[PDB]
C-alpha cells in the first residue's frame, strides 16, 4: 500500500522473496558461465541462509 | 523508613545529570581534540542532548 | 696487511670502536672473508637486524641468513606459522655443522630456547649430494634413531644398508630411497619403490622437514599429560588446552607451552653452535637484554592470570640475562660500538669518521656546492652506493652537473689511490675509512634536510610605540589590540582559580561580550591602540568559527545523463564489433615472452578473452578478482593480439603511480615486438603532450597509458580496437562510457579488484561478461583479521607485535586537522615507535620524503589518510589499523586488506569498531561481512556484499550505488532494442558527432528536456536529434511548436535549450566557433576565417577596455556580471547581433 507519501509499504515478505530470488538468479547466471568452484560454494551458502 | 519519595526536581536532576554525561562525553572528545587555541566554549558543547 | 687481530680464546672480548653507520657490515664482511670458521652476529633488534641482513650481502659473498625467530609475542595466542618452522629447525639442522656463514641472530631468539636435538637428530632428515659421509656412520645414525635393518624395506621405522647402497623408509613419508655412498660420500638420492626397488626420482637433496618443531605422536601427547598434570592443574572444560590437546588438536599459541613436549631441560641454542665459531655484537646486549627480561616477566604476569590456558614461568623458555652472561664467557667474542675506547689489548679503534656535511638543496644557486668542493679536496678514492639500478641514472646525470664519472664495480677493495666508482648495494650511511683514505657516500647522504616552514608571527616583529611598553597604568575601557585575536576593550585586572593554583588575570571583551582573561604575567603581549580612533575602534569576535556556513541549498541536474547514456548504448548495440584475428605461432612466442606458467582458470580465462575478441560481437568483459592474482598478464595476452591486428590499444587507469607501474609492465613484456609504448598523465610536460597526443592522431605509438588525459576530449586515435580499463571502481559513468562515445563498437574489457554494484548488476544481467579468477599461484596468506572495540592496550599490543617482528605499520586516521594530535596520542602510548606523519595535503615534497624514508626502514608506524589506498610497495609493512572502520566504503576495506601482505610473513589486520550500538546498521552489515569472509578468492563476494545492502545503482543514469527506484531491466532492453532499430532505420548519424560539429555553446546554465515534459527517453532522443540536426529557425520554431503542441506549455529548460540552438545556428553562421560564457562573462573565440568587423571590434575595445579584452587574436574575454542568466541570454543575442550588423 502507497503510504500517502510518495512511496510504498514495508512489506517485507516481498522484501524476502526479492532477496531470494536475486541470490537464485545470480547463482544460476554464475552457474552458466562456468565459475571456479570456489565462488558458487559460497553462492549456495548465501542462497541457502536466504 | 526503607522507601523514599523522591519528587519532580530530584528526577529532573537525574535526567538532566543523564544528559551532562552524555554532553560532557561529547565535550570531552572534542577538547581532546586539537585546535583548541582558536576554540570557543560554545561549538564545543551542544544543547541537542539536553 | 689487515689491521686487527681476532679474538681466538675461550672467553676473550675484542673491543672495537670509532664506528659510525654501516661501517660495521664491511668490518664484518671482513671478519669472514678472513676468518675461517662461521660468524653470528647477535643483532640488538629485529629492524637493525633486517637493516643489516641486506647490508652484509651487499659487502661480500658469503652465504648470509637469519635464523628464522617465531614472529609472535611472548605468550602470545598466535601460531608462528608452520612454515616459518619450517625454515627455522631446517636451519637449525644445519646449525651444528656450518663450515662458513654469517648468521644474524637477535637477542630476542638468542635468549629463547630452542629443541633438545633428540628430536631433531632422530625425526627429520635433510641431506644433500655434497655430504661427504659414510655407509656405517649413517647406519649407526638410523641405529640411534632407533630404525631396524631390513633388506627389502616396507616399514616405517625400516632402512637398508647392503655393499655401498642404503635404503630408508622414515616415520615422514611413504616411500624408501636408494642412497648409493661412494668414496665416504653420498651419490644417489634415489626414490625406489616400497616393493619394486626401481627409482621414481633421482634427488639431489631430499627435504624431509618435520611438520612441527616438537613431537606430535600420541607417546608426546601422554608424556605432555603427565607434565600438566604434574605442573598445573586440570580442570572439566571443552576449550582448556589440555583436554584441547587430549583431543590431538591444536590450539594458537602451544608452542610456547614448549617444555612439556619433551620433558628435558632445553638448551639454549648454545648447544647449537659449531667448535670455533665467532660471535660479533652491535650496539649493546647489555641494554636490550634488560628491558627485553623485564617486557618478558612483565608480560608473563600480565597473563599470569586465566586458568584458561595457564603458562610455565619463564625461566624455562628463556634464559635469564645472567645465564646468558654467563654462557657469552664461553665463546671468544667480539663488540663493535659506536665510540672512541681509549687504549688497552684486545681494543683498537679504526678510522671510520662520519662524512661531512654534503646535502643539496634547491635554495642555493648550485645545488652540489658542498660535493663540488669536497671531491677535489678529498685526496682518496669516491665510492658512490647507490641502491638501484634505475636510482643509478638518478646519480648518473646528476654528477654529470658537476662532471664525475662513476665507474661500476663489485668490491669495495677494488678502490685506488683517487678514482670515482658506483656501487650497487644496500647501505644507508657513508663514512671516511682515513686508514685508506677511502669514502663510501650513501644516497641518503645527499638529502639530509626533512624540514618545513614557519609562518604567521606578524606583529610579535611590531614592536613599535603603540607596544605601550608594559606600562601597567592602563584605564578602564581602553581598546586595546591583543595579536592573537584583536581588539577588545579593557575591563580591569580581576582573580580567578586555574585548577589549585589562583592568579589574577586581565578581563578583556571582545564582540558578544566574551570574555578573555590573558595572565599578567606575560602582559607583553598586549598593546595599546594605534590607529588613533579610541572611540571609533571596532571589535573582534573571538574564536572566528564560521563553520555554520555549511547550511544547504545547491541545485543539480544542469545536464541529463540518461537520453546521451541510451544513445551510446544504442549505437553500441547497432554497428557491429571486430572480428580479431589469431595466428597460433606468433601468439605462442609471445607466450614465451611470459616466464611463468598460467594457472588453469587464468589460461581460461585469458582463452574466453581471445574467443571473444576474435568475434563480430563487441567485447563488454569483466575480469574480476582478487588482487595479486595475475590480472595483468591477461590484459598481455588481450594486448598482444589486439596489437598485431594494428589496433591502437588504449590504456587507461585512475592515478599516476599506477601508469608509471604499468608503463614499466608492458614496456618490460613488449621487449621484442614493433610496438611503441607511451604514457600521459600530469606528470609529463605539455611539450611532451603537445607531440604524444598529435603523434596518437599519426599513430606509431600504438599502446597507450594513462589518467583521465585521455578523455580530454581532444584525443584523436586513428583506429581505436581495444580498451582497457583498470581498477574499475571509479570513473563515474561518464568517464566510462565517453571513450566508447568515440568508436561505438569497441572492445572494453574491463580490470577490477571488488566491481562497483551497478557494473556487477549489468553484468550479471547478461548485457556484459562476466570472468572470475581466483586460486593466486604462489600460496599467499589470508592475512587474519579482526573487528574490535577501541582500545589502548589492544591497539599497543598490536603495535609491540608488528614492531618487534621488525616490520612497519600502517596506521590509518583519515582526518587531516587531527592526525597532527592523534600522532603524539599515539607516541606516548607507544614511545618506543618512530612516528612520522603522511597526508595527501602536505606541500608535495615532505611526502615523498616521508614515503621513502618509510621505504628505507627510518622509521615504524605511519599515520596516515587514504593516500596509502593508491596501492605503493614495500611488503615489510604488514598491519594496517584503521582506528574508525565506522566510515570508510568497503570496497576499500578489501583493498585496504590487499595493503599488508604481499610476503611469506603473515600479515595482520585489526579494523577497530566504536561500541556496536553506536553506529549505523549499515556499517555493521558491512562489518559483518567483512568479519565473514577472510581467504582468497572471497573479493567477489564481498562484492555482492557492496550490492544489495546499497542497492545497485540505476542502469541508465549516473550514481553507481544506490536503489533510486529505477528504471527496470525488462524495459531497459525494450527501450534499447526500439532505440536500435529506430537508429538502424534509415541510418541515423549518432548523436555524438552533433556534438562535435556543434559549436562550443556552454554557458553554465542547465540546458535540457526535463524528464516530466517527456518521459519516452527515445522521444526525447529524437527531438535531440531534431533540434541539433535543425538548420533553420525556421525549422526550430516549427519543432518548438511541435514541442508545444504534444505537451502544453514550454518550460525554462526548453526554451533555453532551444534559444540556445538558435544561438547555434548564427555561431556556425558567423563562424563564431567557441563560446563560453559565465556569471563573470565568458570567452568568444572565432574562425580563422571570421566574420568579425575588425575595425568596429577595436572600437568595442576602445570603448570599454573593461568588457572586451583581445587575449589572443580571436579570443575575446568580455567581463560582464552576468547576474540574470536571461540578462546572459539577451546580451549574448544582441551581441552577436551587433556583430551580425557589423559581419563581412
Ligand atoms: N601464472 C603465474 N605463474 C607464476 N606467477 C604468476 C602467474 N601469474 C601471475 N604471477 C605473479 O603475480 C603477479 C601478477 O600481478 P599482476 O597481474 O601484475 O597485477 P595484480 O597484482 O593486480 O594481479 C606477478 O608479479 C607475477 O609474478
Amino acid at each position: 500500500v502507497p503510504l500517502d507519501g510518495g512511496r510504498f509499504a514495508t512489506s517485507d515478505l516481498n522484501d524476502l522473496y526479492r532477496r531470494v530470488i536475486n541470490r537464485n538468479n545470480r547463482l544460476k547466471r554464475l552457474l552458466d558461465l562456468a565459475a571456479p568452484d570456489i565462488i558458487v560454494r559460497n553462492e549456495k551458502r548465501m542462497l541457502q541462509e536466504a | 523508613g526503607n522507601r523514599r519519595i523522591r519528587s519532580v526536581g530530584e528526577m529532573a536532576e537525574n535526567q538532566f545529570r543523564v544528559g551532562l554525561v552524555r554532553v560532557e562525553r561529547a565535550v570531552k572528545e572534542r577538547l581532546s581534540l586539537g585546535d583548541l587555541d582558536t576554540l570557543m566554549p560554545q561549538d564545543m558543547i551542544n544543547a541537542k542532548p539536553i | 696487511q689487515y689491521r686487527y687481530t681476532l679474538p681466538v680464546k675461550a672467553g676473550e672480548q675484542r673491543l672495537l670502536g670509532e664506528l659510525t653507520g654501516a661501517a660495521c657490515a664491511t668490518l664484518v664482511a671482513e671478519i669472514a672473508e678472513r676468518h675461517a670458521g662461521p660468524v653470528v652476529l647477535i643483532a640488538p633488534d629485529m629492524q637493525n637486524a633486517l637493516r643489516l641482513h641486506d647490508e652484509i650481502s651487499q659487502f661480500t659473498d658469503q652465504m648470509v641468513m637469519n635464523l628464522a625467530d617465531w614472529e609472535t609475542l611472548p605468550y602470545d595466542s598466535f601460531s608462528p606459522h608452520q612454515d616459518i618452522i619450517s625454515s627455522r629447525l631446517s636451519t637449525l639442522y644445519q646449525l651444528p655443522t656450518m663450515q662458513r656463514g654469517v648468521l644474524i641472530v637477535p637477542v630476542n631468539t638468542l635468549m629463547q630456547r630452542v629443541c633438545p636435538h633428540s628430536f631433531l637428530h632422530g625425526h627429520a632428515l635433510v641431506m644433500k649430494k655434497g655430504q661427504r659421509l659414510s655407509r656405517d656412520a649413517l647406519r649407526t645414525q638410523l641405529d640411534s634413531a632407533g630404525y631396524r635393518h631390513v633388506d627389502q624395506v616396507m616399514e616405517h621405522g625400516e632402512y637398508a644398508t647392503r655393499g655401498a647402497l642404503l635404503d630408508l623408509f622414515p616415520m615422514g613419508s611413504e616411500l624408501p630411497y636408494r642412497l648409493d655412498f661412494f668414496d665416504d660420500e653420498i651419490d644417489s638420492l634415489r626414490v625406489f619403490d616400497v616393493d619394486s626397488q626401481r627409482t621414481l626420482e633421482e634427488v639431489e637433496a631430499i627435504n624431509l622437514l618435520p611438520a612441527h618443531e616438537f613431537p606430535t605422536d600420541k607417546a608426546a601427547i601422554e608424556l605432555f599429560r603427565s607434565q600438566w598434570r604434574d605442573t598445573f592443574e586440570v580442570k572439566r572444560d571443552p576449550e582448556h588446552i589440555y583436554q584441547q590437546v587430549s583431543k590431538g588438536t591444536l590450539p594458537a599459541g602451544i608452542e610456547y607451552w614448549q617444555p612439556l613436549f619433551f620433558s628435558e631441560p632445553l638448551p639454549p641454542l648454545f648447544s647449537y653452535f659449531p667448535a670455533n665459531t665467532l660471535l660479533v655484537n652491535t650496539g649493546d646486549l647489555e641494554t636490550s637484554a634488560e628491558r627485553f627480561q623485564a617486557d618478558t616477566l612483565a608480560r608473563f604476569e600480565n597473563r599470569g592470570v586465566d586458568p584458561m590456558r595457564p603458562l610455565l614461568p619463564p625461566q624455562s623458555l628463556w634464559l635469564r640475562v645472567d645465564e646468558l652472561f654467563s654462557e657469552l664467557k664461553n665463546w671468544p667474542r667480539v663488540q663493535l660500538k659506536t665510540e672512541h675506547l681509549p687504549t688497552k689489548a684486545a681494543n683498537a679503534n679504526l678510522g671510520f669518521q662520519k662524512l661531512p656535511d654534503l646535502a643539496v638543496q634547491a635554495q642555493q644557486k648550485a645545488p652540489l656546492d658542498a660535493l663540488r668542493k669536497f671531491l677535489e679536496t678529498f685526496d682518496g678514492p669516491v665510492v658512490f652506493s647507490v641502491e638501484s639500478e634505475g636510482r643509478r641514472e638518478a646519480l648518473g646525470e646528476l654528477l654529470a652537473r658537476i662532471k664525475i664519472a662513476p665507474q661500476r664495480i663489485m668490491r669495495l677493495d677494488e678502490a685506488s689511490d683517487r678514482g670515482r666508482y658506483l656501487m650497487i648495494g644496500a647501505a644507508e650511511h657513508g663514512f671516511v675509512d682515513t686508514v685508506r683514505n677511502l669514502a663510501l657516500i650513501c644516497e641518503s647522504d645527499l638529502l639530509g634536510e626533512r624540514v618545513a616552514r614557519r609562518r604567521q608571527d606578524s606583529r610579535r616583529t611590531i614592536n613599535p610605540d603603540t607596544l605601550i611598553r608594559n606600562l601597567a597604568e592602563l584605564h578602564i575601557g581602553q581598546p586595546v589590540v591583543h595579536l592573537e585575536h584583536g581588539v577588545g576593550r579593557y575591563a580591569g585586572m580581576t582573580t580567578l582559580e586555574a585548577g589549585g593554583i589562583t592568579g589574577e588575570y586581565l578581563m578583556l571583551t571582545y564582540a558578544n561580550d566574551a570574555k578573555l582573561y590573558v595572565p599578567v604575567s606575560s602582559l607583553h603581549l598586549i598593546s595599546r591602540y594605534a590607529g588613533g580612533a579610541e572611540e571609533n575602534a571596532p571589535l573582534h569576535k573571538l574564536g572566528g568559527d564560521a563553520w555554520s556556513r555549511a547550511r544547504q541549498k545547491a541545485a543539480e541536474k544542469v545536464r541529463d545523463v540518461a537520453a546521451e547514456l541510451l544513445d551510446i548504448y544504442a549505437q553500441r548495440a547497432a554497428k557491429e564489433g571486430f572480428a580479431f584475428k589469431h595466428d597460433r605461432e606468433q601468439y605462442q612466442l609471445f607466450c614465451d615472452s611470459f616466464p611463468f606458467e598460467t594457472t588453469p582458470d587464468q589460461a581460461q580465462a585469458i582463452n574466453a578473452v581471445l574467443s571473444d575478441m576474435c568475434q563480430p560481437l563487441a567485447m563488454d568483459r569483466l575480469v574480476c578478482g582478487d588482487v595479486g592474482f595475475g590480472k595483468t598478464e591477461v590484459a598481455m595476452r588481450a594486448a598482444f593480439l589486439a596489437v598485431d591486428n594494428h589496433k591502437q590499444v588504449a590504456v587507461l587507469v585512475p592515478t599516476t603511480l599506477l601508469a608509471q607501474q604499468h608503463y614499466d609492465n608492458f614496456r618490460d613484456r613488449f621487449a621484442n615486438w614493433p610496438v611503441r609504448i607511451e604514457m600521459i598523465s600530469r606528470f609529463r610536460s605539455a611539450k611532451e603532450q603537445t607531440q604524444i597526443l598529435a603523434e596518437v592522431a599519426e599513430g606509431k605509438i600504438d599502446i597507450l597509458i594513462g589518467t583521465h588525459k585521455l578523455l580530454q576530449s581532444d584525443v584523436k586515435f586513428k583506429d581505436l580496437g581495444l580498451l582497457i580499463v583498470d581498477e574499475e571502481h571509479r570513473f563515474g559513468v561518464r568517464h566510462k562510457e565517453r571513450i566508447k562515445a568515440m568508436r561505438a563498437n569497441v572492445d572494453i574489457l574491463t580490470l577490477t579488484a571488488t566491481p562497483i554494484p551497478r557494473t556487477l548488476n549489468m553484468a550479471m544481467s547478461g548485457m556484459r561478461d562476466l570472468s572470475i579468477i581466483a586460486t593466486p599461484p604462489a600460496r599467499r596468506l589470508a592475512v587474519k583479521t579482526f573487528v574490535r572495540e577501541y582500545d589502548s592496550m589492544v591497539v599497543r599490543e598490536a603495535i609491540l607485535r608488528e614492531i618487534l617482528r621488525g616490520g612497519q605499520v600502517y596506521y590509518l586516521y583519515n582526518d587531516v586537522e587531527n592526525i597532527q594530535k592523534a600522532a603524539e596520542r599515539l607516541a606516548e602510548l607507544v614511545p618506543e615507535a618512530r612516528i612520522a606523519i603522511g597526508h595527501g595535503q602536505m606541500r608535495e615534497r615532505e611526502l615523498e620524503r616521508v614515503m621513502n624514508d618509510f621505504h628505507h626502514q627510518r622509521f615504524n608506524v605511519l599515520v596516515c589518510t587514504t593516500i596509502i589506498e593508491t596501492g605503493i610497495d614495500i611488503p615489510t609493512a604488514n598491519t594496517i589499523i584503521i582506528e574508525r572502520a565506522d566510515h570508510f566504503g568497503l570496497a576499500q576495506l578489501h583493498q585496504l586488506r590487499g595493503r599488508v601482505g604481499r610476503s611469506h610473513h603473515q600479515a595482520y589486520a585489526w579494523l577497530l569498531t566504536p561500541h556496536p550500538k553506536a553506529m549505523t546498521t549499515d556499517a555493521q552489515k558491512r562489518l559483518e561481512a567483512i568479519a565473514s569472509l577472510e581467504d582468497l578468492g572471497a573479493g567477489f563476494a564481498l562484492a555482492t556484499h557492496d550490492l544489495e545492502i546499497r542497492g545497485a545503482g540505476e542502469l541508465l543514469g549516473e550514481e553507481q550505488s544506490g536503489s533510486m527506484e529505477t528504471i527496470g531491466f525488462s524495459l531497459y532492453m525494450e527501450l534499447l532494442e526500439n532505440a536500435v532499430d529506430a537508429l538502424k532505420a534509415g541510418r541515423e548519424p549518432s548523436l555524438e558527432d552533433l556534438t562535435s560539429q556543434q559549436t562550443e555553446v556552454e554557458l553554465r546554465m542547465p540546458s535540457l528536456l526535463p524528464d516530466d515534459f517527456i518521459p519516452d527517453v527515445n522521444t526525447r532522443l529524437s527531438f535531440y536529434k531534431r533540434i541539433a540536426s535543425a538548420k533553420t529557425e525556421n525549422e526550430l520554431e516549427e519543432i518548438k511548436v511541435e514541442l508545444i503542441d504534444r505537451f502544453g506549455l514550454l518550460p525554462d529548460p526548453a526554451r533555453t535549450l532551444l534559444d540556445i540552438a538558435r544561438l547555434r545556428q548564427q555561431a556556425q553562421k558567423l563562424g563564431i566557433r567557441k563560446l563560453e560564457g559565465n556569471e563573470k562573462g565568458g570567452v568568444i573565440e572565432f574562425a580563422e576565417k571570421n566574420h568579425v568587423n575588425p575595425a568596429w571590434l577595436i572600437g568595442l575595445l576602445q570603448k570599454q577596455p573593461q568588457h572586451y579584452r583581445l587575449d589572443g587574436p580571436t579570443r575575446l574575454k568580455f567581463i560582464q556580471d552576468l547576474s540574470e542568466r536571461k540578462t546572459r541570454i539577451e546580451w549574448v543575442r544582441q551581441f552577436m547581433r551587433e556583430l551580425e550588423e557589423n559581419a563581412i
